[PDB]
């Protein structure tokens, strides 16, 4: 279902920390939490 | 005979929140109003009992559960709470009975270009039990497909670090907590506060 959207979700992340913008990969590290939580 | 809070408190590298470090204390006294009282805490929730009486009491055992996390998160360090830290980093029980401590730490924890030594668990395959510690390091299955032990799609290590800047907003800032707790069980009671 979600399998392929996660994936791209976290790689956003990473990139974003890769990039530099650090309150921006831990505010979807906090949206990935939340995300894999919602049922 | 006094209680080693400095250790705890005045020490110098702080655990990870996933890998939380915890201090035993046990046959001493303490001053609790230096700490009430040297007021550099932006945070001082107690529980089941009142920061102010804490001279006048004894406990059986004292433990000093102590780690990082940005300021956000502080919230979720109190009984009750759900959310990323509360369900797999640092679980408070519903009963929970103590005193919880946080303060700003950008000054330390916070490095241009990032600070990657403080790590967090984004994902676990359920929530927490109270004042259970996960520092396992296995590659986190999210999908149908095996891992086989290696980080690819749906595959996940499970570990991210806070990029702690000084640049950061103040959410985004490194807190040092420290949760004391209060152990009331059938036993002596051998820490006390500064008043029998
Ligand atoms: C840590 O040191 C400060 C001053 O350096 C002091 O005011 C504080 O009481 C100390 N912490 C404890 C737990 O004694």
């Amino acid at each position: 279902d979600k399998e392929w959207i996660l994936q791209k979700i976290y790689e956003i992340m990473r990139r974003l920390d890769e990039e530099g913008h650090g309150e921006a990969s831990l505010r979807v590290s906090d949206l990935i939490y939340e995300f894999m939580k919602k049922d | 005979n006094l209680c080693p809070f400095g250790e705890v408190f005045n020490a110098t590298r702080f655990a990870s929140v996933y890998a939380w470090n915890r201090k035993r204390i046990s046959n001493c006294v303490a001053d609790y109003s230096v700490l009430y009282n040297s007021a550099s805490f932006s945070t001082f929730k107690c529980y089941g009992v009142s920061p102010t009486k804490l001279n006048d009491l004894c406990f059986t055992n004292v433990y000093a559960d102590s780690f990082v996390i940005r300021g956000d998160e502080v919230r979720q360090i109190a009984p009750g709470q759900t959310g990323k830290i509360a369900d797999y980093n640092y679980k408070l029980p519903d009963d929970f009975t103590g005193c919880v401590i946080a303060w700003n730490s950008n000054n330390l924890d916070s490095k241009v270009g990032g600070n990657y030594n403080y790590l967090y668990r984004l994902f676990r395959k359920s929530n927490l039990k109270p004042f259970e510690r996960d520092i396992s390091t296995e590659i986190y299955q999210a999908g149908s497909t095996p891992c086989n032990g290696v980080e690819g799609f749906n595959c996940y290590f499970p570990l991210q670090s806070y990029g702690f800047q000084p640049t950061y907003g103040v959410g985004y800032q490194p807190y040092r907590v420290v949760v004391l707790s209060f152990e009331l069980l059938h036993a002596p009671a051998t820490v006390c506060g500064s008043n029998s």
